[PDB]
RNA sequence: CAGCGAAGGAUUUGGUGGAUUACUAGCUAAUAGCAAUCUA
C-alpha cells in the first residue's frame, strides 16, 4: 500500500492538551497522549476536513486523439513558414518609410518602377525628372536625379535585358514625339529615339509604351523591344536599342491598353505574344515572334469602357525574368474597365474558349480603373484608381476576395496615380498626385 | 563612503525584482512579502498596502525568504535573518562558507538548503518559543542520491519530515532522525519548481520541458501529467475553495489554469509578465479564496480574480475567466530622470528607460501611479498620425515641471531621445497633454524649460535655437537664434525677465525677456553640459567640460565661482534650496557637496554605482539620488536640516 | 540617418567591409579603399529577418566573421561569395559582439554568455557564464600573445575577466549608457566610449585608474587607434572626424579634439563622414 | 453595495416561497396549459391526476418515464414541497428533473408531454428553479407555440439575455436571434455541456442536431473575420465534435462531421489537429451514411491544408486505420462519381501513403489517378516516390506501367524528376 | 495660510469616499522688518524673512 | 441584448488553514 | 530550380468558397425534420 | 472636395480596481494566546 516506512513514527509519543489545536482531535476526554501513528491518522482526518477530498485524485489516474491533441496545443493555426501561400481576407502589411520623404517631387507621381535586381526605385511625373531612390526599410535615400527639360515624363521603366542582365537601360516617355533611353553608369549617357521609321503619321505621342523581351527564332538571340501605342489601333514595335521599327500591330477600335505575354517552348527559347484591347472590350493577342500576326481574337464578358489589361503570376513587363529559363507562362489576366469593374480570367483553361467567361468580376471600387498590377507570385492583385481619394484594393487570388483589413480608412493612400510591386521583398510602392511614393512590407514574403 | 550631510532614508519605487515572493496569514488576513534587493516589503493583499519595510539593509542579496504567521525568515548570502514587523528579531550564522538558496519552515524546524547540496536543520529549545533558534544537525544530499536541491518543501501531516526536490529525484528526509526515508524513481527531465496540494500527501512537480507531474509521495508514484509544451514552468499554486483548479506559470510570462477534475484548460493569461525580466517568478492562490496574486521580475506584482460563475444552474463547467484586480508596480528599467512635483515633498516625477513617466509618492506608496500616455484629441479635427499598435513614447532625456498654473493648462514640459519635438503634460490630471512643441529647425530636443509664470515653455535644439511656445494655447511665441552648436541649459528668472541659455559651444548667452533683446554674452572654456538656475538668489551653475562646475550669477554676468575636483564627467548636479551648496555627481562614482559661499568642497561619498540623477526637494527635506542599476529612486536626508554641519573641506 | 549598418576596415585599412539593407533583405559588400593598388558582388542574407550584428576582420586566405542574429557566427570568404563555416551555439540567442586571436575566437550572448570557438577545428570549445555581468554588449581580448586569458566585458561597466577560474578580477566605473567602444591601445590601456555620449575615457587595465578622459564634441559613432597608441581618431554622430594626438600624456584630466576634419561637397552640402582609420 | 441591491438579492433567493395570498396567486398561476385565471384556482390534486394521466400516454409511448412514475410523479409529491428540505436532496430532486427534461426533450410535439410537464412547472417550480435546462431543452422548438408558453412564463436566465425582448411577446424569436444567443463563449461553454449530458445518457434526437449544428455553423460564420473569436472558439467546437464522434449515433457523428468540415474550411487548422480528427472520425464509424460523410469530411479537411507538408505519406497507423474503414473498392467508386468532389491533396497523400507502407496495390494507384486529374507538385512528388520505390526493391510490371502511365502524359515532368535525381539512360537500364 | 481641514475652503478636491470657511480679512506690511501680517481665521498669521539662511550675494567674485 | 459581463465587488472570505506545527514530535 | 519549384507549388491553388457571416443563414427554414445527411449535404453544397 | 491620415475613426454608456490626509499587519477575555478552537 505504502512505498515507505520510516519506524520512528511508531515509537514516538506525543502529548494531545499541551496546545489548543490539537487539542480537538481526541476521541475521549481521558486522552491526553498518544501514539505517533495513531497521532498522524488524527491529523490526516483533519487535514481532509479542513481541505476536503477532492474528486480528482482518487476519481482517475493517468478515439481520444483530437481531444489529447487539442489539450496539448496552445496556437491551432499555422505557425510561419509552413504557410508558403497566402491567408484570404486578412493581410499582414506594415509600413516604412515613405520612399520619396528623402527628396520631394515637385508633381504627381506618374509612373513607377522597381529595378530587377537592384534595390532601386525609378519615380518620375510631370516635372520632367526622374528620381532613382536606394529603398531599405529605415531611410530611402535618394541615389541620383535627372531633369530632362521640356520633356515631363509618363512612363518610365527599367529594363535589363536576358542576354548579359548587365545593360541597365532606362525608357522615359511622355506625350511628345521623343523617347528617352538612360543607360546606367552610376553626366549621363542618355540617347533620344525620334524616328518611326516611315511610320511617324499613326504615332504622334510616345506615352504610353511598354518594354518587353523578344527571341530572334532563328537564333537564339533575345532583344528588347519598346512598344508603343499610337492612334488608330496601332502598336507600333521598335528596337530597345537600336530603335528600328521591328513591326506593327493594328486591333479595330479604340487601342486603350495592351499588356505582354511570354511562353516558353523548348530549351532557351520563348514566345512573345502582344495583348492588346479595344474600348469596347474585344481582345486581339498577336504572335509576334514571328511577323505580327493574330492567334487568338477573344471578346471580354462584360465591360463596355475598358481602360487597362494586366496579366500575371509568371513574367510580366512588371515582374520581369533575369534568365531566359525562369520565363513563365502567365496565369492570370484582369480587364479592368471604366466602371470600376475588373473582370478577372484564368489562362489555364480561357485560352480556348474564344468567349471565355471571367473567374471572377470585382467590383469594389466604383471609378475608373487606372492601374492595375499582379505581385510577382501571382496572388495578389492591385486595383487602383486615379479619380477618387484612397481608391485601392488588394484583392487576393485564386480565392478572388478582396482583403478586407487593408486599406483601411487612415492609410495616407491617397489619390492613387501610380502603384509597384517589388520583384523580391513583397513590397508596394504608392506614388499619389501629392508628389509621394508611401511604401508598405508584406510580411509573407 | 559614510557621509555627514546626507543619511540614506530609503530606496522607493520598488515593488520586486524576481525573488519568489512569501505569502503568511495572520488570522484571516494575508500579507505578501516580496524582495526588493538586500530589503523585503510587507503587503496587505487586501489592498495592496505597503505594511512594513525590514529596518536595516542586508549586507547581501535577499534570495529566500519565507513566512509564518507573524515572522519572516530572509536568507541572504550566509545566514538566516528572523524578522518580525521589519525588526529584526534573530540571526541565525550557518556554519559553511555556501550561500544558502532555500529554506522551509514546518515544526520546531527551520531547514535552510545551501548551494553545495548541503541543509541545516534549526530546531526550537522548547516548543513554546517562537522561532527555531539552536542547531540541530546537517543532512546531506550527495551526488549519488540526487542533483542539486531545486526546491525544499514539507507536505502537510507528515510528522517531522521533509520533502526535498532535487533536479531528477523527490527524497524525503526524516529530520530528528538524520534519516533517508524513501527516494523516488528518477524524473525524465529536470524539474524546476514544486508545491504541495491542499490533496494528502500529493506534492506537484514542474520541469524544464513542459510538463507538471502530480507525484503521490506515500505511494511512490505519479498520479497524473499535465503537458504545456515549449513552456519552461516556474510557478505551481493550487485552488483551495471548493474549485479544484491549478495554476502553472510559465517563463513566458504566462498564467495557465487547469481545470483538475475535468481536466480541462480553463483560460490563459498571456503576457502577465515580460519575459525578459524573468517571465512570472511567484504565482500563488490566496487560500480559501478565488485571489491570485503574481509576481514577476519587471517590478511588478499584480492580483487576479475569479468571478462566480454565469451561469446559475451549471457553474462548474462555465468558468468565468480570471480578471484583474488590485496592483502595485514601479519601473521595470531604472529610471533615466527625475524630479520634483511640488514645493511639499510629496510627489516626484520619475522617468525611465523603459519608456514610463510614473510620479511616485514619498508619503504613501499606494499614491504612486504612471502618468496615462492616452492621447487627446486634435484640435482641428484632423487624424492624428502614429502607428496603429500604441507603443511608448521614446525615452526621456529631460523635463522640467512648474506647477504655478496647475489643473489650469499643461504643467510638465518634457524632452525625449532622438525626436524632435518636445511633449506636455498635465500633473493634475496626471496624462499627457494636448501639444507637442517642435524645434523648427530639424534638431532633436537637447534642453526645455518653463517660466514660473507657466505661461512659457522654452525649447532648446541641437542645432542652437530657442523656441518659446505658450503653454495654455500651444503655438509659438518668440525664436532665438544665438548658438550654433546644441543648447544644452535654458533658464528664465523668477520675474520673466532675464533668461540664460548655455550650449555646448561654451557660451551662456544672457537675453532681456520682455524686449527680445540680448544683454550679454561670457564665452567659457569648455563646452557646456548643463544648467542650473537658482532662481531665488539669481545664481546659475553649468557643468563644463573642463569637469569643473562654474557658479555665475546673472545679474553682472560674472564667473564667481569654480568648483575642481570631479575626476570624469559630470552627470548631475542642483542647488541646495536655501542656494547654500551645490551637490553634484559623477561618473568617478562619486557624490560631492560644495559650499560655494566658501568655494570648497564639504562632503563626499564613493557610492557603487554611478548617480546619474542628483535633485534636492525644493524644502530642505531630501535628496534622491537616482543611479545606474536598481529600478528605483535613492532617497537621503540632509542631516544638517536637524544639526549643523561644518563648511570645512574635506580631502581624499 | 546612414544606410551603413555596420562597417569596419581589415587590419592596414586596405578593405572596408560594410553590410548595408537592400529591399529588406542584409547584404554584406567589401571595398578597396584604394583603387590604385568596382566591387559589385554581396554576400546576400537569404532571411527577410536574419542579419548582421557584428562582424570581424581575420587575418592568410581573408575572410569575415559575421555575427549573426540567431546565434550563429557566419564565416564568409570575401574573394569567393560563400559563407564557408557556420558557426553556430547551442541557442536561438542573438550574439552581442565577438573577437578573434589568432586562431581563438570569443564571442558574447545576448543571454550574458561566453563562447569559445576553435577556428583551426571549427569546434565549440567553451561555453560559460559569470555572475553580476547581465547586460553585456562588448567583449574585447586583452592580447598577451597566443594566451588567451583576460578578457574584458562591457554592460555599460567594464569588467575584466580570467578565464581560467571564470571570473572578475578588476571592476571599472563604465557610463550611464551602453559601451559602445571598447578597444584595448596599449599593454596596460584601453579606451572605451558609450552610446548616445561624446566622452572616451581611457583605464588603466592594471589597476583600474581612470588616466583620462578624451571629449569629442558630438556623439562618438566609431573609433580607430594607430598602432603605437599615438593617435587616435574618433568619428562622430555629425559626421564629423576628430583626432587626439598624443592622448596618452600629460588639457590634463579631460583632452579635448586636436584636429577636425568634416567633408563638404562643392556646393555647401556636408556629407557625412562614417567610419575613417588611421596610422 | 447598496441595500436595495442586497434585498434583490434576497428576494432572488427568496423567489419561489410563498408569503402570502397574493404571492401564491402570483406563483400559482403561472401555467403552460391554462390561463391566470383557472390556473389560480386549480389545486394540487387536479393537476396531479390529470399529469399522472399525460404521464401513462408518454410512458406507452416511450417506456422510459415510467421511473418517474415511481418518484417525481408518485403521490408522495404532492405534498413534497421544494424549498423545505436541504440542499442534498434539492439536488437529488433536481437531477431528477434533469432526467425528466432531457428525457422529454424529444417528445415536445405532442399533448401528454405538456401535461405532464405541467405538474413539473407548478410543483417543483421548475420555471424558476431549474430554469437553464429547460430552456436547453426545448431549445429547438423556438419557433413553436410550446416555446413562446415556456417564454412567456420563464424568469430568464442571465445567459439567455438576448431573449429578453421576446418574453411575453406575440412573435417567435428569430434565426438571427438564435445564432446572437449562440454567439457567446459563456453560452457555448453551457451548450456543450448540455450535449456532453446528452450524449452520455443517449437522448441525441436528429431535430436536435440538426438545430444544434445549424447554430454552430452560423456562430463560426459570424466569427469567420476575428480569428482572435475562432481562436477563442477552436477547443469548444473541436471538443463536443470529438464527443459527438465519441457515440454510437450515426446522425450526430455526420453533426459532428459538419461541424468538422465547416471548421476547417472558415480557418486553416494545424495538421496534427486534422490527422487526429481523421482518427477519431475513423475510430468510432460504424455506420453507412457516416461512411459517406466521412469520406467527404476527410477530403475536405486535407484540403483545407496548406503549406510544407500538405501531401506526405500519412502515418502508418492512420493508413492502415484508414484501410480498414475504407478499401480500395470505396475510394475507387467515391472517385468515378459524376459529381466530382475535390479530392486532390488527400488522393495524393493516399498514394504516396500506399508507396511506403503497402508496396503490393499499385495497379489501383495506377486506376486511380487514371480516373482524377493532379497538379503538378501532386505528381511530381508521386513520381519521386516512385522513383525511391525503384531504387529500394526490384522493379516489375506494376512499377514499370506506372511510368507508362507517367511518361504517357507529362513524360517532361519525369524527365525533371530524373534530371533532379538520377538519368534517363539509368532508369531505362534500371527497368 | 490653512492646511486644516476642519476649516472649509481648504481642500480643492474632496475625497469621494456650518464650518468656519477659511479666509484672510487684512494684509498688512511691516513698517519696520520686512514681514507682513494676515489677520485669517486661524489667527495672525505673521509671514517673515530672515537673512540667516539663503545665500544670496550681492556681486561677489 | 448581449450577455452582461460585468464584474462583482470581491470581498475575501474567512478560511481555515493546515498549520504544521503539529507536524512535529519530540522523543522520551 | 527551387524557385520553380515554389512557384509550380503556388500555381496549383483552386479557387474555394469562403465562408461568410451570412454563407448558412438560410438552414433553419429547411432543418425541419428533413434527415441529417441532407443537412450535411446542403452544407456541403455552400462550401463548394 | 482640398487638407489631416501606420493592419481603421468618432460619440455615448455600464461595471470594477487604484488615488482623493502622511504607509507600524488580523482576532480575542490582551504584559499574552489564537489564527485547525476555546472547552473538560
Amino acid at each position: 500500500e505504502a512505498a515507505w516506512i520510516d519506524s520512528d513514527d511508531e515509537k514516538i509519543k506525543v502529548p494531545i492538551l499541551v496546545t489548543n489545536k490539537t487539542k480537538k482531535l481526541r476521541t475521549s476526554y481521558n486522552e491526553s497522549k498518544i501514539n505517533g501513528v495513531h497521532y498522524i491518522n488524527r491529523l490526516r482526518s483533519q487535514f481532509e476536513k479542513i481541505y476536503p477530498r477532492p474528486k480528482w485524485v482518487d476519481d482517475e489516474s493517468d478515439i481520444n486523439a483530437l481531444t489529447k491533441i487539442l489539450s496539448t496545443t496552445y496556437n491551432y493555426k499555422d505557425t510561419l513558414s509552413n504557410s508558403k501561400l497566402l491567408p484570404p481576407k486578412k493581410l499582414d502589411i506594415v509600413r516604412l518609410k515613405d520612399a520619396n520623404a528623402s527628396h520631394p517631387s515637385h508633381s504627381a507621381i506618374q509612373s513607377l518602377s522597381f529595378h530587377p535586381s537592384k534595390p532601386l526605385l525609378l519615380t518620375g511625373g510631370y516635372d520632367k525628372t526622374l528620381r532613382i531612390y536606394h529603398i531599405d526599410g529605415k531611410t530611402n535615400h535618394l541615389v541620383t536625379s535627372l531633369h530632362l527639360v521640356g520633356s515631363p515624363i509618363q512612363t518610365c521603366t527599367f529594363y535589363t535585358s536576358l542576354s548579359n542582365q548587365n545593360q541597365q537601360n532606362i525608357f522615359t516617355a511622355g506625350r511628345r514625339r521623343y523617347m528617352h533611353s538612360w543607360d546606367l553608369s552610376l553626366t549621363a549617357k542618355i540617347e533620344k529615339f525620334s524616328r518611326l521609321y516611315g511610320h511617324e503619321s499613326t504615332q504622334r505621342s510616345f506615352e504610353n509604351f511598354k518594354v518587353a523581351h523578344l527571341q530572334n527564332s532563328q537564333t537564339n538571340s533575345v532583344h528588347g523591344i519598346v512598344l508603343l501605342q499610337g492612334n488608330n489601333g496601332w502598336i507600333n514595335i521598335l528596337h530597345s536599342t537600336s530603335g528600328l521599327w521591328l513591326m506593327g500591330c493594328k486591333i479595330e477600335g479604340v487601342i486603350t491598353d495592351f499588356c505582354i505575354d511570354y511562353q516558353p517552348i523548348s530549351r532557351g527559347k520563348f514566345r512573345t505574344i502582344l495583348i492588346a484591347v479595344n474600348a469596347y472590350g474585344e481582345v486581339w493577342e498577336f504572335d509576334l515572334n514571328k511577323n505580327g500576326h493574330v492567334i487568338r481574337r477573344w471578346k471580354d464578358q462584360g465591360g463596355v469602357g475598358i481602360t487597362k489589361i494586366q496579366v500575371g503570376g509568371g513574367t510580366t513587363t512588371t515582374c520581369p525574368a533575369l534568365q531566359i529559363s525562369k520565363i513563365k507562362q502567365n496565369r492570370w489576366l484582369a480587364v479592368g474597365s471604366e466602371s470600376g469593374f475588373v473582370n478577372l480570367y484564368d489562362r489555364n483553361n480561357a485560352m480556348t474558349s474564344s468567349t471565355p467567361t471571367p473567374v471572377a468580376a470585382l467590383d469594389q471600387l466604383t471609378t475608373t480603373i487606372s492601374n492595375l498590377q499582379f505581385s510577382p507570385d501571382g496572388q495578389i492583385l492591385c486595383m487602383a484608381s486615379r479619380a477618387v481619394k484612397d481608391a485601392l484594393r488588394l484583392v487576393h487570388l485564386p480565392s478572388c476576395s478582396v482583403f478586407s483589413n487593408w486599406p483601411t480608412s487612415g492609410t495616407p493612400l491617397g489619390k492613387v496615380t501610380s502603384v509597384a510591386f517589388s520583384p523580391s521583398g513583397g513590397l508596394l510602392a504608392v506614388g499619389n498626385e501629392q508628389g509621394k511614393v508611401r511604401l508598405w512590407k508584406l510580411n509573407h514574403y | 563612503k559614510n557621509s555627514k550631510i546626507f543619511s540614506p532614508f530609503r530606496i522607493i519605487g520598488n515593488v520586486s525584482n524576481g525573488v519568489p515572493f512569501a505569502t503568511g496569514t495572520l488570522g484571516s488576513t494575508f500579507y505578501i512579502v516580496t524582495c526588493v534587493g538586500k530589503t523585503f516589503q510587507i503587503y496587505d493583499a487586501n489592498t495592496l498596502h505597503l505594511l512594513f519595510v525590514s529596518e536595516k539593509e542586508t549586507p547581501s542579496s535577499i534570495v529566500a525568504l519565507s513566512a509564518h504567521f507573524h515572522y519572516v525568515y530572509a536568507a541572504y548570502e550566509n545566514k538566516v535573518g528572523i524578522y518580525k514587523r521589519g525588526i529584526e528579531e534573530h540571526l541565525l550564522e550557518l556554519e559553511t562558507d555556501a550561500n544558502v538558496e532555500h529554506l522551509c519552515i514546518f515544526g520546531d524546524y527551520l531547514c535552510a538548503s545551501t548551494d553545495d547540496n548541503s541543509i541545516f536543520i534549526y530546531k526550537k529549545s522548547d516548543p513554546q518559543d517562537k522561532y527555531p533558534s539552536e542547531f540541530y544537525t546537517k543532512l546531506t544530499v550527495t551526488e549519488i542520491q540526487g542533483g542539486e536541491i531545486v526546491s525544499l518543501q514539507h507536505l502537510a501531516t507528515y510528522l517531522n519530515k521533509l520533502t526535498v526536490v532535487t533536479k531528477s529525484n523527490v527524497l524525503l528526509f526524516n529530520v530528528r532522525t538524520g534519516k533517508l526515508v524513501f527516494t523516488s524513481n528518477e524524473f525524465p527531465d529536470q524539474i524546476t519548481t514544486a508545491e504541495p496540494a491542499p490533496v494528502l500527501d500529493i506534492i506537484a512537480l514542474g520541469t524544464v520541458t513542459g510538463e507538471v507531474i502530480m507525484f503521490n509521495m506515500r505511494k511512490g508514484k505519479r498520479i497524473r501529467t499535465i503537458k504545456i509544451p515549449q513552456s519552461r514552468i516556474s510557478s505551481l499554486s493550487f485552488r483551495t475553495d471548493g474549485s479544484s483548479h491549478l495554476s502553472v506559470g510559465t517563463s513566458s510570462g504566462d498564467l495557465i489554469f487547469y481545470d483538475l477534475d475535468r481536466r480541462s484548460r480553463i483560460h490563459v493569461l498571456k503576457n502577465i509578465h515580460r519575459e525578459s525580466y524573468g517571465g512570472v517568478t511567484q504565482a500563488t492562490f490566496l487560500n480559501g479564496q478565488p485571489i491570485i496574486v503574481t509576481s514577476g521580475g519587471d517590478n511588478s506584482l499584480k492580483e487576479y480574480v475569479f468571478d462566480p460563475s454565469l451561469s446559475q444552474g451549471s457553474g462548474d463547467v462555465v468558468v468565468q475567466p480570471p480578471r484583474y484586480l488590485r496592483s502595485r508596480g514601479g519601473h521595470s528599467q531604472p529610471p533615466s530622470y527625475i524630479a520634483f512635483a511640488d514645493s511639499q515633498s510629496h510627489f516626484m516625477l520619475s522617468a525611465s528607460k523603459d519608456r514610463s513617466l510614473w510620479s511616485f509618492s514619498l508619503r504613501k506608496d499606494a499614491q504612486s501611479q504612471e502618468m496615462s500616455q492616452r492621447l487627446h484629441k486634435k484640435q482641428d479635427g484632423g487624424r492624428v498620425g502614429g502607428s496603429t499598435i500604441k507603443s511608448k513614447f521614446p525615452e526621456i532625456v529631460a523635463l522640467a515641471i512648474e506647477n504655478a498654473r496647475i489643473g489650469e493648462w499643461e504643467n510638465i514640459i518634457t524632452a525625449h531621445k532622438d525626436e524632435k519635438f518636445a511633449r506636455t503634460w498635465d500633473m493634475r490630471n496626471k496624462r499627457v497633454g494636448r501639444w507637442t512643441f517642435d524645434t523648427t529647425d530639424d534638431g532633436f530636443v537637447k534642453s526645455v524649460a518653463m517660466s514660473q509664470c507657466g505661461n512659457f515653455g522654452f525649447i532648446g535644439s541641437s542645432n542652437g535655437s530657442i523656441t518659446i511656445y505658450n503653454m495654455q494655447s500651444g503655438i509659438l511665441r518668440k525664436k532665438y537664434k544665438l548658438h550654433k552648436r546644441a543648447v544644452t541649459g535654458i533658464s528664465l528668472d523668477g520675474m520673466n525677465r532675464k533668461m540664460v541659455s548655455c550650449g555646448l559651444d561654451g557660451i551662456v548667452g544672457f537675453y532681456d525677456f520682455n524686449k527680445s533683446t540680448l544683454l550679454g554674452k561670457l564665452k567659457l572654456d569648455a563646452p557646456i553640459t548643463a544648467m542650473v538656475y537658482h532662481r531665488s538668489s539669481d545664481l546659475f551653475a553649468l557643468a563644463l567640460d573642463d569637469l569643473s562646475i562654474v557658479v555665475i550669477d546673472a545679474v553682472t554676468q560674472r564667473v564667481v565661482r569654480q568648483l575642481w575636483g570631479h575626476s570624469n564627467r559630470i552627470t548631475a548636479f542642483d542647488f541646495s534650496p536655501e542656494g547654500r551648496w551645490i551637490v553634484s555627481a559623477s561618473l568617478d562614482s562619486t557624490i560631492r557637496t560644495w559650499d560655494l559661499p566658501t568655494g570648497g568642497c564639504i562632503d563626499g561619498i564613493i557610492v557603487d554605482n554611478v548617480a546619474t540623477n542628483v535633485k534636492f526637494s525644493p524644502n530642505g527635506d531630501l535628496l534622491a539620488t537616482t543611479h545606474v542599476t536598481g529600478n528605483g529612486i535613492c532617497i537621503w536626508t540632509n542631516r544638517a536640516q536637524f544639526k549643523t554641519v561644518s563648511t570645512r573641506t574635506i580631502d581624499e | 540617418d546612414s544606410p551603413v549598418l555596420q562597417s569596419a576596415y581589415d587590419p592596414s585599412g586596405q578593405y572596408l567591409c560594410y553590410v548595408t539593407v537592400a529591399l529588406d533583405k542584409q547584404r554584406v559588400g567589401v571595398q578597396p579603399t584604394q583603387r590604385a593598388t568596382w566591387n559589385e558582388n554581396f554576400l546576400y542574407l537569404e532571411d527577410s529577418k536574419l542579419k548582421v550584428t557584428c562582424l570581424k576582420w581575420v587575418n592568410d586566405t581573408v575572410a569575415i566573421i559575421l555575427g549573426m542574429n540567431n546565434g550563429e557566427i557566419w564565416l564568409y570568404s570575401v574573394l569567393a561569395n560563400e559563407v564557408t563555416y557556420k558557426f553556430t551555439t547551442g541557442n536561438s540567442y542573438e550574439i552581442k559582439d565577438i573577437d578573434l586571436m589568432g586562431n581563438q575566437l570569443w564571442c558574447i550572448d545576448s543571454s550574458d554568455a561566453f563562447y569559445q570557438f576553435d577556428l583551426l577545428q571549427f569546434k565549440l570549445l567553451q561555453h560559460f557564464r559569470i555572475n553580476n555581468c547581465v547586460q553585456l554588449n562588448k567583449l574585447t581580448i586583452v592580447p598577451a600573445g597566443d594566451s588567451v586569458a583576460q578578457l574584458l566585458v562591457a554592460s555599460h561597466s567594464i569588467s575584466l575577466i580570467d578565464i581560467e577560474e571564470k571570473k572578475v578580477v578588476m571592476t571599472f566605473p563604465g557610463h550611464v549608457s551602453p559601451v559602445s567602444t571598447l578597444q584595448v591601445i596599449t599593454n596596460e590601456f584601453f579606451i572605451s566610449g558609450a552610446e548616445g555620449d561624446r566622452f572616451l575615457n581611457v583605464y588603466d587595465i592594471h589597476s583600474g585608474m581612470t588616466k583620462c578622459v578624451l571629449v569629442a564634441e558630438s556623439d562618438i559613432k566609431e573609433l580607430s587607434h594607430s598602432g603605437q597608441a599615438d593617435s587616435i581618431a574618433v568619428t562622430t554622430e555629425d559626421g564629423s572626424l576628430e583626432i587626439f594626438v598624443d592622448p596618452l600624456v600629460s588639457g590634463n584630466k579631460s583632452k579635448k579634439s586636436s584636429k577636425k576634419i568634416q567633408i563638404v561637397s562643392k556646393d555647401g552640402r556636408k556629407v557625412p563622414i562614417y567610419n575613417a582609420f588611421i596610422n | 453595495s447598496s441595500l436595495s441591491d442586497q434585498l434583490a438579492q434576497v428576494a432572488s433567493n427568496n423567489a419561489t416561497v410563498a408569503l402570502d395570498r397574493k404571492r401564491r396567486q402570483k406563483l400559482h398561476s403561472a401555467s403552460l396549459i391554462y390561463n391566470s385565471k383557472t390556473a389560480a384556482t386549480q389545486d394540487y390534486d387536479f393537476i396531479f391526476e390529470n399529469a399522472s394521466k399525460a404521464l401513462e400516454e408518454l410512458s406507452q409511448i416511450e417506456p422510459k418515464f415510467a421511473i418517474f412514475s415511481r418518484t417525481l410523479f408518485s403521490e408522495s409529491s404532492i405534498s413534497l414541497d421544494r424549498n423545505v428540505q436541504t440542499k442534498e436532496e434539492i439536488k437529488d430532486l433536481d437531477n431528477a428533473i434533469n432526467a425528466y427534461l432531457l428525457l422529454a426533450s424529444s417528445k415536445w410535439y405532442l399533448a401528454p408531454t405538456l401535461h405532464a410537464t405541467e405538474w413539473l412547472v407548478r410543483r417543483f417550480q421548475i420555471h424558476v428553479k431549474n430554469t437553464e435546462m429547460l430552456l436547453l431543452s426545448t431549445l429547438n422548438y423556438y419557433q413553436t407555440p410550446v416555446f413562446k408558453r415556456i417564454l412567456s412564463i420563464i424568469k430568464l436566465p442571465p445567459l439567455f439575455n438576448c431573449l429578453s425582448n421576446f418574453v411575453r411577446s406575440e412573435k417567435p424569436p428569430t434565426a438571427l436571434t438564435m445564432i446572437k444567443l449562440f454567439n457567446d463563449m459563456d453560452f457555448l461553454k453551457l451548450y456543450t455541456s448540455y450535449l456532453d449530458q446528452c450524449i452520455k445518457h443517449n437522448a441525441t434526437y436528429t431535430n436536435q442536431l440538426l438545430f444544434t449544428t445549424c447554430c454552430f455553423i452560423n456562430v463560426v460564420a459570424f466569427n469567420s473575420n476575428n480569428d482572435e473569436k475562432l481562436n477563442q472558439l477552436v477547443p469548444i467546437l473541436l471538443e463536443i465534435s470529438a464527443k459527438l464522434l465519441a457515440s454510437k449515433s450515426k446522425d450526430c457523428q455526420i453533426a459532428a462531421h459538419t461541424i468538422l468540415v465547416v471548421f476547417a474550411t472558415a480557418l486553416p487548422l494545424k495538421k496534427t489537429i486534422i490527422l487526429a480528427a481523421m482518427e477519431t472520425i475513423l475510430s468510432n464509424l460504424d455506420a453507412k451514411e457516416a461512411k459517406h460523410s466521412a469520406l467527404l469530411t476527410i477530403c475536405k479537411l486535407f484540403q483545407t491544408l496548406k503549406g510544407q507538408g500538405n501531401v506526405d505519406q500519412l502515418p502508418s497507423k492512420i493508413f492502415k486505420l484508414f484501410d480498414s474503414k475504407f478499401d480500395t473498392v470505396s475510394i475507387l467508386t467515391f472517385l468515378d462519381k459524376e459529381d466530382k468532389p475535390v479530392c486532390d491533396k488527400f488522393i495524393t497523400s493516399y498514394t504516396r501513403s500506399i508507396a511506403r507502407y503497402d508496396r503490393s496495390k499499385l495497379n489501383i494507384i495506377l486506376s486511380l489517378l487514371k480516373k482524377i486529374r493532379l497538379e503538378r507538385y501532386e505528381v511530381r512528388l508521386i513520381i519521386t516516390d516512385l522513383i525511391y520505390l525503384s531504387e529500394i526493391l526490384e522493379d516489375k510490371s506494376q512499377l514499370v506501367e506506372l511510368f507508362e502511365y507517367f511518361i504517357s502524359i507529362n513524360e517532361d515532368l519525369v524527365l525533371k524528376c530524373l534530371k533532379s535525381l538520377g538519368l534517363t539512360g539509368e532508369l531505362f537500364e534500371i527497368r | 495660510v490653512s492646511r486644516n481641514m476642519a476649516l472649509n475652503g481648504t481642500l480643492e478636491f474632496l475625497n469621494s469616499k456650518m464650518r468656519p470657511e477659511v479666509r484672510v480679512t487684512s494684509v498688512q506690511f511691516s513698517p519696520t522688518a520686512n514681514a507682513f501680517a494676515a489677520a485669517s481665521t486661524e489667527g495672525l498669521l505673521i509671514y517673515s524673512t530672515n537673512d540667516t539662511i539663503l545665500f544670496d550675494p550681492f556681486d561677489l567674485d | 441584448p448581449k450577455v452582461v459581463r460585468e464584474a462583482k465587488k470581491v470581498e475575501m472570505t474567512e478560511a481555515r488553514a493546515y498549520n504544521a506545527d503539529a507536524d512535529t514530535a519530540k522523543a522520551a | 530550380d527551387e524557385e520553380d519549384i515554389a512557384l509550380e507549388f503556388i500555381n496549383g491553388e483552386k479557387k474555394d468558397k469562403l465562408v461568410n457571416m451570412n454563407s448558412f443563414t438560410s438552414m433553419f427554414d429547411n432543418i425541419q425534420n428533413v434527415q441529417m445527411d441532407t443537412f450535411f449535404d446542403r452544407v456541403m453544397k455552400v462550401l463548394t
